[PDB]
């Protein structure tokens, strides 16, 4: 099968600049190279087949280029609506037909460290299990981690996190994450910690409580 | 006008059977090739299966060989998706569609066009099962420097999804409600909080309102401040 490498994996961009995504074949697929554009909760759209034919409707600054095994699409003059997902697709040498990993453009801003805020188990829950909250909000730009301690001990496996899509005003993002022990193992300790890393802080920033504290 | 509707998603045992339809028009459905692409939320596009014009030729994905199906009824322009031993990978939103006609009337060109929005397939044992909501309190070690973070936990139900709205509607601004999370048990869970000013504690009470529409369950949770220490 044919693999599609795109690059970069994501792309940060503000209004009127220029976007550059490549998109690589792991062999030869002459011209048979499709561009998509995808909307979260919308199917992709159409923007540019047989590398750089433009599809009825796409206005002039997206323009597609290259052959073989290198193909670009580049967008000029970046406005809000082209923040989305792109994807290649080859149709040179199928099946089966192949897309690319797709590459993230989303909106740049100055980096924004997250504000960060825990929360116990409530009495309520804990009348069999316990679920302790993390909140990372409105930070920029988006890789963030989370770190979860219980008395010291690094914990593994039994916490999840969800991010927020891009604000449309403020252009951040939020993250929450959650540690879930039973009823048991959280009366067992004491010590309640979650450490982040962000580029916004010069170095982790950990927020705890003590069972019983709040 | 070109129109593609898929339906038959919904939740489906692992091991058991589920025929997707797709529902064409605007275009000459008998005239073209057509395919299925599947996608995992918030995952990459994968190709599934594709069928000529005239039903006479079929291709799938290596992962789907031998377990699904790709068919037509040109008479009644509508594609299928028969998928039989359905595996908790199989999950995904299914589109159906269009490729372009080719130059001879008669192969294959890969040059998919036009996609519906697709259907949900979520392959679980789960029964369905309302939320239970649990508060996300306000306290010292939620609350900096003027902002007071405060939320619900909507935790343990079955299927996706949960709607979550604050204050009947009337809170909007500082909202944040998260990508809900399967766990291991085979029932979500997600977050929604919200950021207000600390001087708001005491003279404005915040609920969640939250709605399982498939349990047909509604849960409005009081969310109050804590002291601490």
């Amino acid at each position: 099968e044919v693999v599609l490498t795109q690059s970069p994996a994501t792309l940060s961009l503000s209004p009127g600049e220029r976007a550059t995504i490549s998109c690589r074949a792991s062999q030869s697929v002459g011209g048979y190279l499709t561009w998509y554009q995808q909307k979260p909760g919308q199917a992709p759209r159409l923007l540019i087949y047989d590398a750089s034919n433009r599809a009825t409707g796409i206005p002039a600054r997206f323009s597609g280029s290259g052959s073989g095994t290198d193909f670009t699409l580049t967008i000029s003059g970046l406005e809000p609506e082209d923040f989305a997902i792109y994807y290649c697709q080859q149709r040179g040498n199928w099946p089966p037909i192949t897309f690319g990993q797709g590459t993230r453009l989303e909106i740049k801003r100055t980096v924004a460290a997250p504000s960060v805020f825990i929360f116990p188990p409530s009495d309520e829950q804990l009348k069999g299990t316990a679920s302790v909250v993390c909140l990372l909000n409105n930070f920029y730009p988006r890789e963030a981690k989370v770190q979860w301690k219980v008395d010291n001990a690094l914990q593994s496996g039994n916490s999840q996190e969800s991010v927020t899509e891009q604000d449309s005003k403020d252009s951040t993002y939020s993250l929450s994450s959650t540690l879930t022990l039973s009823k048991a193992d959280y009366e067992k300790h004491k010590v309640y910690a979650c450490e982040v890393t962000h580029q916004g802080l010069s170095s982790p920033v950990t927020k705890s409580f003590n069972r019983g504290e709040c | 006008q070109v129109q593609l509707v898929e339906s038959g998603g919904g939740v489906v045992q692992p091991g058991r059977s589920l025929r997707l339809s797709c529902a064409a028009s605007g275009f000459t459905f008998s005239n073209h090739g057509m395919h299925w692409v599947r996608q995992a939320p918030g995952k990459r596009l994968e190709w599934v299966a594709v069928i000529s014009y005239d039903g006479r030729h079929e291709h799938y994905a290596d992962l789907v060989k031998g377990r699904f199906t790709i068919s037509r009824d040109n008479s009644k322009n509508t594609l299928y998706l028969q998928m039989n031993s359905l595996r908790a990978e199989d999950r995904a939103l299914y589109f159906c569609a269009r490729e372009g006609l080719s130059r001879d009337n008669s192969g294959f060109t890969g040059l998919i066009d036009y996609w519906g929005q697709g259907t949900m397939v979520t392959v679980s044992s789960a029964s369905t099962k309302g939320p239970s909501v649990f508060p996300l309190a306000p306290s010292s070690k939620s609350t900096s420097g003027g902002t007071a973070a405060l939320g619900c936990l909507v935790k343990d139900y079955f299927p996706e999804p949960v709607t979550v709205s604050w204050n009947s509607g009337a809170l909007t601004s500082g909202v944040h409600t998260f990508p809900a999370v399967l766990q291991s048990s085979g029932l979500y869970s997600l977050s929604s909080v919200v950021t207000v000013p600390s001087s708001s504690l005491g003279t404005q009470t915040y609920i969640c309102n939250v709605n399982h529409k498939p349990s047909n369950t509604k849960v409005d949770k009081k969310v109050e401040p804590k002291s601490c220490d």
